[PDB]
Formats: structure tokens, C-alpha cells, sequence
């Protein structure tokens, strides 16, 4: 994906960053779920990723054709 | 709805190295991050040191002390007992179940196994008194095993001989957290699922368990820490004299996963049997109907109550039957069948467990026989069929169901006696202007082959009809 | 990303900016494979093959039809 991925990847880091300041500053609970409620989608998200991977390969082999056919109709 | 005041939050505050300096200042001169470490526990990446990070919270949560050796090999220690994977004495058996749950991701069983292996030893004992307590534990199971080496000798039959009517009950020796437990039961009901073969790889909640074992008591017992059968009768078991033998404040129980519904006279002859009373404080008698009925209406969970005011329904393929319980019915005795619930047995030695599960046998196959006519099932007010069946105790171990002669206007009445745990005889009562309707061994074998009210008075009706 | 809070909390626990260093680069790996992402959406993407699909199956019955006509007698 993009604009999800981006959007995820960026809040990973963002909050990634709190939670160690969190550590340090003792050295909540509603927060460390939602880390890992941010957690078991962006692996999801990272095999769709992979996926439109193998699809971008198929979508430009097809144009191919397309564009000779079209000299050949030409 | 606090993500988004976390996220103004960061937003504000996102206007480090300062931080890792203040905490390395802090770092030159509890509980929660545990708590942190066990919550990502579930979702580890599978790898040597997330497992040892595992067991350890695990041990955390168990209480047990946490000490590692190395990344793949891991002792438990405690009071007395120690585990090794890849006290008082050597490992017991490298038994294959508690490999098979750690090879695979079964934490939580393994979990409670170590929990059971803990609860072995929840005695209150000055850890030499708990030591010779588990000791004598290994004798008694070495008596039980002996008693069903000797039945065994007595006939080479199939295992249901050893369950249904046999002396004590099909053992399954104790292995990591199962207990030793004992097969006494299997209703016909139970035995056959949506024809049921019943080889040797028999599982463990197939019916219901028995288990014997020790727990501290109140009271102090003279107890053989040595085996008490030595010598074997042909055809029976006799226990020598005790004492070797001590003192020791605690008993051997016989544990019941759920409670069973049991007669007065069941616990009086009970104490006639053992000697030791089941009961502390005298508890409130009620009667059994009651107590049946919310026993075997949890065989089915259901958050809702049926709301069945002792007018029960049953759905046959063929007939409809509505059942009335008849509570407080007037014996000769002047009472009702009064009965209360049992968890726990308590004994002193190996030679009361026969006829103690004996008596339970009898108790349950009463229960069951009597709880057959109870159903979750409602066909309400269908005025078609619609039987009216009655249901009245005569004696203990006796009841009869009087009910509307299927053809003729007279009553008639079966009466149902127990005499053993697979043992059921039947007589009818008929009035002098009626025809024939059954005989009484018929009825008799219904009972030993289902153990069901309804599917008895279905053949009943169905051999008076063609009749 | 569970890993890396496995090994944070025992460098913690035991004992860095190492972390962060590969934390960013997973970023760059992110920014370079979201060009494979989907930007048209999961409707349009798969519609789009499939309006190729038949773009593609016309031309191929079209010029075979202009092929196997027999205008000669």
C-alpha cells in the first residue's frame, strides 16, 4: 500500500518514541493496546504491500501487447 | 475515545538524546515492567530467548523461582519438586504429554500442569512431614494398581466390566498434571455419539472421573507411609496390618468433578461403609428433584433459565410427553426423598474405596434414570398427543410413574426399583377391567440397555398399540 | 516491530540508538515500496484489469474476424 502504510509507519515511530520516554521518565495501560492494536494491522498491511508486488509485473506485461496490437491495427 | 487525546497530546509535545542522558544520569547513582513483558508475551516472536522470556513470566505468574541455566535448558525448582527440559529423588518419568505441549504453542496447559504439580503440594507441612505425606501417596497408588492387577486376574473381559460394575474403577495413573483417576461410569446416553468403540485409547472426560489423592485435614490420621498390600488373594485383595504408620494430620479424599445428587440413607450407610463423616455441619436436606434437575441442566449451558416449573417437556420422534416431577410426594416414611450434593470422600485406607464407589455407581444410575425425563426441549400446549406422565418415589432406590392407561380410562402404574449400578428390576400395576399391555422383564432389559424413562414409556406404548 | 521491543526491554533490563537507526530505515524501506501502493484504491485496481481484460479480448475478436472473413468468391 501507500498512503495507509505511510500513515502507520509514521504513527509506529511516533508513538514508539513516547513509549521509551514513558520507560525513562519512571526510571497508562489504554496506550500499550493501542500499540498493539497498531501492531497486528501494519503486518497485515506488509504483506499487501508484497502482494500488489507480484502485481505490478502483471499489470505492465499486458500494456505489451496492447501497444503492438495497436501499431499492428495502425 | 483517548486516541485522539493522545495524538493532540503528541501533537503538542512533538514541537530523545535529553532523555536517554537524564535516564544515564539516573543509571549512574517493579512490578509494571513485568507487567509489560507479560503482555507482549503473547505475541513474541518465535525464538529461543522469547520462550525463555515466556517461561520465565510464566514462573513469574506461578510463583515458581526463576532460574535459568542456559537458552535452552531450563530447571524449575521449588520446594520439592525439580524439572528439567532440553526434589527428593530423581525426575519421575519422562512422560511424552508435557514434551508434547512444550514442543508445540500449548503454554497455557503447560501453564496448568505446573500449577497441578504445585497443588500436589499446597499442605501445610514443615517440608520432612510433606516430604513422608507424598511418600505414602506413592504407596496408596501402588495399592490401587494392585487391586486392578487383581481384577484383571479375576476375568479377562473388555474394559466396561472394569468401569460399569467391577471393584474401584478403570485407572489412568497419574502423569505430569492429570491426577490418578478412576473410570466408574458411562451412561448408555453418553456411550453412543451422533456407536462408540471402547479400545484402550479411551479419553479422559469421556464420562466422568474419580480422582484419589491427598489433602490436609483437621484432623490427625494414622496413616501407612509404606505399601499396605503385600500378599494377593486369587480372587481378592486383603490389606495387612498398619504400623509403618504416624500420626499424620491429613487424609486421603476422593475428589468428584462436580457434585452428585445422593439420598440421606446413601449418606448415613455411607459412614456405615467408612466410618469417617463426609460432612463438618449438618447441611439443609431438600429434595432431590430440585438438586437433580440444576445438575443436569448444566450438562447443556444456557445463560437463560427455562423457567420450567417442574412441568417438563420432552420431543420424541413420535410422542410428545409432559412430565410432572411430583416433589414432596408422600412416603412411608412421613418425609419426601430428601437429598443433598457431593464433591468430596473422605477414607482412611485402600479397603473402603470398593463399595464407597459402588454405592456412588448406584446413586448416579438412580440420578441418571431419573433425570432422563429431564429436557431443555418445549413443545408447548400441542393439543394433539400431549401425555401426562407422573412421577412419585415409594422407597430409596424405588419410584414409580403412574400415568393414563394408553387405551382403555383406568390408571396404571410402573414402579422402578434399583437393586445394583447395571441392575434394574420393574413390576406393573394394572386394574381388573384392562387388557394386557407388557411384561416385566421387558421393561427390565428397556432399562439396562438406555436407562431412560421416556424411551421406556415409548416401548410401552408401542407394544400395547400393536397389541 | 515485536522484536524490537523484546530486545529494547533487555538491553533495559541488562544495560540503543541503533534501534531508531533501523526503526528509520524500515522507513526508507516503507517509502520506497509504497511506489507498489495502492494508490488508485482496491476497486479501481482490480477493475481497471479486468476493463483491460475485455479491451484486450474486443481487439482479439476483432482482428480475428477481419482475418477469417472471406470477401473472395
Amino acid at each position: 500500500t501507500r498512503e495507509r502504510l505511510l500513515s502507520a509507519l509514521e504513527d509506529l515511530e511516533v508513538l514508539s518514541r513516547e513509549l521509551i520516554e514513558m520507560l525513562a521518565i519512571s526510571r497508562e495501560n489504554q496506550v500499550l493496546e493501542l500499540l498493539i492494536h497498531r501492531d497486528g494491522e501494519f503486518q497485515e498491511l506488509m504483506k499487501l504491500a508484497l502482494n500488489q508486488g507480484k502485481i505490478h509485473h502483471e499489470m505492465q506485461v499486458l500494456e505489451k501487447e496492447v501497444e503492438k496490437r495497436d501499431s499492428d491495427i495502425q | 475515545l483517548s486516541k485522539m487525546s493522545s495524538l493532540l497530546e503528541r501533537l503538542h509535545a512533538k514541537f530523545w538524546s535529553e532523555t536517554i542522558k537524564l535516564v544515564r544520569q539516573v543509571m549512574e547513582k517493579q512490578h509494571l515492567v513485568s507487567c509489560l513483558e507479560t503482555l507482549q508475551k503473547a505475541l513474541k516472536v518465535t525464538s529461543l530467548p522469547a520462550m525463555t522470556d515466556r517461561l520465565e513470566s510464566i514462573a513469574r505468574q506461578n510463583g515458581l523461582g526463576s532460574h535459568l541455566s542456559a537458552s535452552g535448558t531450563e530447571c524449575y525448582i521449588t520446594s520439592d519438586m525439580f524439572y528439567v527440559e532440553v526434589h527428593h529423588g530423581e525426575n519421575p518419568v519422562s512422560c511424552p504429554e508435557l514434551v508434547q505441549q512444550l514442543r508445540e504453542k500449548n503454554f497455557d496447559e503447560f501453564s496448568k500442569h505446573l500449577k497441578g504439580l504445585v497443588n500436589l503440594y499446597n499442605l501445610p507441612g514443615d517440608n520432612k512431614l510433606k516430604t513422608k505425606m507424598y511418600l505414602a501417596l506413592q504407596s496408596l497408588e501402588q495399592d490401587l494398581s494392585k487391586m486392578a492387577i487383581m481384577y484383571w486376574k479375576a476375568t479377562n473381559a473388555g474394559p466396561l466390566d472394569k468401569i460399569l460394575h467391577g471393584s474401584v474403577g478403570y485407572l489412568t495413573p497419574r502423569s505430569g498434571g492429570h491426577l490418578m483417576n478412576l473410570k466408574y461410569y458411562v451412561s448408555p446416553s453418553d456411550l453412543l455419539d451422533d456407536i462408540i468403540l471402547h479400545e484402550n485409547n479411551v479419553s479422559r472426560s469421556l464420562g466422568m472421573n474419580a480422582s484419589v489423592t491427598i489433602e490436609g485435614t483437621s484432623a490427625v490420621y494414622k496413616l501407612p507411609i509404606a505399601p499396605l498390600i503385600m500378599g494377593s488373594h486369587p480372587v481378592d485383595n486383603k490389606w495387612t496390618p498398619s504400623f509403618n504408620s504416624v500420626d499424620l494430620p491429613a487424609c486421603f479424599f476422593l475428589k468428584f468433578p462436580q457434585p452428585i445428587p445422593v439420598s440421606r440413607a446413601f449418606v448415613q450407610k455411607l459412614q456405615n461403609c467408612t466410618g469417617i463423616p463426609l460432612f463438618e455441619t449438618q447441611p439443609t436436606y431438600a429434595p432431590l428433584y430440585e438438586l437433580i434437575t440444576q445438575f443436569e441442566l448444566s450438562k447443556d449451558p444456557d445463560p437463560i433459565p427455562l423457567n420450567h416449573n417442574m412441568r417438563f417437556y420432552a420431543a420424541l420422534p413420535g410422542q410428545q410427553h409432559c412430565y410432572f416431577l411430583n416433589k414432596d410426594a408422600p412416603l412411608p416414611d412421613g418425609r419426601s426423598l430428601q437429598g443433598t450434593l457431593v464433591s468430596k470422600i473422605t477414607f482412611q485406607h485402600p479397603g473402603r474405596v470398593p463399595l464407597i464407589l459402588n454405592l456412588i455407581r448406584h446413586q448416579v444410575a438412580y440420578n441418571t434414570l431419573i433425570g432422563s425425563c429431564v429436557k431443555r426441549t418445549i413443545l408447548k400446549e400441542d393439543s394433539p398427543g400431549l401425555l401426562q406422565f407422573e412421577v412419585c418415589p415409594l422407597s430409596e432406590s424405588r419410584f414409580s410413574v403412574s400415568f393414563q392407561h394408553p387405551v382403555n380410562d383406568s390408571l396404571v402404574c410402573v414402579v422402578m426399583d434399583v437393586q445394583d449400578s447395571t441392575h434394574v428390576s420393574c413390576k406393573l400395576y394394572k386394574g381388573l377391567s384392562d387388557a394386557l399391555i407388557c411384561t416385566d422383564d421387558f421393561i427390565a432389559k428397556v432399562v439396562q440397555r438406555c436407562m431412560s424413562i421416556p424411551v421406556t414409556m415409548r416401548a410401552i406404548r408401542r407394544k400395547a398399540e400393536t397389541i | 516491530f515485536l522484536p524490537l521491543v523484546h530486545n529494547i526491554i533487555k538491553c533495559m533490563d541488562k544495560d540503543q540508538d541503533l534501534n531508531a537507526l533501523k526503526s528509520k530505515f524500515q522507513e526508507m524501506r516503507k517509502l520506497i515500496s509504497t511506489m507498489p501502493g495502492i494508490h488508485l484504491s482496491p476497486e479501481q485496481q482490480q477493475q481497471q484489469l479486468q476493463s483491460l481484460r475485455e479491451q484486450v479480448r474486443t481487439k482479439n475478436e476483432l482482428l480475428q474476424k477481419y482475418k477469417s472473413l472471406c470477401m473472395f468468391e
